[PDB]
């Protein structure tokens, strides 16, 4: 052991984005020794120190070191805003406490493009068929997809990671997988993107058999 | 038959 | 602090076309300059090749060495499953370090290729993309590439391997092109290399209406 690492970890893109939910921003202190477990946190919103963040439950990894974390609870609009939050570990196994600082990825934030693609005539062959959700043109790279039909999620389906696009925004696709039947009856289904530049920081697109 | 890609062959069977 | 291995496979590309020549390479890294001497010993199958190549020796410029054996295999040795092992033996380590890599187990499936059209809505914008769905394939290892008229087409991206719930992998590639050039009737075409496919070849085109 050459002393405890820091990982500084954001909030969910989906946490960010609804007003329902409480976005976090988490400090994760790993390999920490049984002879000296005792971690301060210092947490810095733009500089200035902040006294509202709260520690987990301790937690032995057993391999002689304890998992410390601190989690600091971030307003919507200081996320969106880009606020730099700071978290300093200070212990007796670090020769100087380690700073580690994240925020939202800095750059003009564009307005994600969403289409939706039909499957193919030589899929209506197959028992089942692909439908898909083109998400393009977006900044920054924190988003969410997710797919239902009749007020009801549709659970079958795989989203790419985020792709960095060449002229500086990105892109992904999401892939849903329905039945055949499902599809031929003329069923509706629903497409919907959750990102910060989406008015009401939401859009929804639909498609059905045509 | 085979198989080309820009002017390079791919495979035969 | 002492020497660590990093064996690294063909390109998909190698080993999918008959006119190019796939090979495997054994990196050895933190290699001191009191000891730069290292020993490679390469297996097929547990059964000992002798034909590999060393390349020229490297400073890292942080007081370490690179050094690095390559073996040429050969492409259906490759597809058929064999696994080469690369054992380095240095005299500032231990034990001798033994890496081992092979094509990704499991049965090859055939990808299914789709290409889609630009929506209605984007052809207000200035330029179009051109979608090719590859899915339903294993393993992960492909290539694929854009082109129009006998030329090809680099203005594209691609996503990385997406794992599927029936143990597949598929993909996306994009092609953005002025839209001009779609208006006008031009025939684009995605190109996909991959082992469970016809002479490891397709190719779907696609146009305006
Ligand atoms: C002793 O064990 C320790 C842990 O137990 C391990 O035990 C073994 C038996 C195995 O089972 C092993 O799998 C166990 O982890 C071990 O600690 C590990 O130390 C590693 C480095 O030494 C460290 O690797 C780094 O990981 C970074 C990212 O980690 C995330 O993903 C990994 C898995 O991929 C996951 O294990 C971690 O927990 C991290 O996951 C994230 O967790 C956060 C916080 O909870 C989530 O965010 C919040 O989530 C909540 C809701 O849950 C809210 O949403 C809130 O709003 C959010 O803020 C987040 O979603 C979650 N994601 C995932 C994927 O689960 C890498 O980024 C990092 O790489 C970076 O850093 C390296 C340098 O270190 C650079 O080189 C890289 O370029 C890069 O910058 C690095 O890889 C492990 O994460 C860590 N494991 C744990 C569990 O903490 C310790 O080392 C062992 N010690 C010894 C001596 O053996
Ligand atoms: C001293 O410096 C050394 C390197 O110089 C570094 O010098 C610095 C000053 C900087 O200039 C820095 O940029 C230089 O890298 C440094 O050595 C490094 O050591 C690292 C670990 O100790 C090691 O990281 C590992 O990398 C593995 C993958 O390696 C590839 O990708 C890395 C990242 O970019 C790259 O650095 C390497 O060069 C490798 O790049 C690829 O190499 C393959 C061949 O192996 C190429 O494919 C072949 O391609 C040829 C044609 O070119 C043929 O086609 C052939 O058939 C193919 O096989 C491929 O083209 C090439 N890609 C590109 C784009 O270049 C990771 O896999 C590995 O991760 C594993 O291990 C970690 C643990 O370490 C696990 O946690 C992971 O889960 C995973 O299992 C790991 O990340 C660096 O690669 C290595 N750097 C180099 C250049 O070798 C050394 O440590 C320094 N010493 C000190 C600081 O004391």
């Amino acid at each position: 052991l050459g002393g405890p690492s820091v990982f500084l970890f954001p909030p969910k893109p989906k946490d960010t984005l609804e007003a329902s939910r409480t976005p976090e921003v988490t400090c994760v202190v790993v390999d920490v020794s049984h002879e000296d477990p005792e971690v301060k946190f210092n947490w810095y919103v733009d500089g200035v120190e902040v006294h509202n963040a709260k520690t987990k439950p301790r937690e032995e990894q057993y391999n002689s070191t304890y998992r410390v974390v601190s989690v600091l609870t971030v307003l919507h609009q200081d996320w969106l805003n880009g606020k730099e939050y700071k978290c300093k570990v200070s212990n007796k196994a670090l020769p100087a406490p380690i700073e580690k600082t994240i925020s939202k990825a800095k750059g003009q934030p564009r307005e994600p493009q969403v289409y939706t693609d039909p499957p193919s005539r030589e899929e209506m062959t197959k028992n089942q068929v692909s439908l898909t959700c083109e998400v393009k043109g977006f900044y920054p790279s924190d988003i969410a997809v997710e797919w239902e039909s009749n007020g009801q999620p549709e659970n079958n389906y795989k989203t790419t990671p985020p792709v960095l696009d060449s002229d500086g925004s990105f892109f992904l696709y999401s892939k849903l997988t329905v039945d055949k039947s499902r599809w031929q009856q003329g069923n509706v289904f629903s497409c919907s993107v959750m990102h910060e530049a989406l008015h009401n920081a939401y859009t929804q697109k639909s498609l059905s058999l045509s | 038959d085979c198989a080309w890609h820009l002017g390079e062959l791919v495979w035969c069977t």
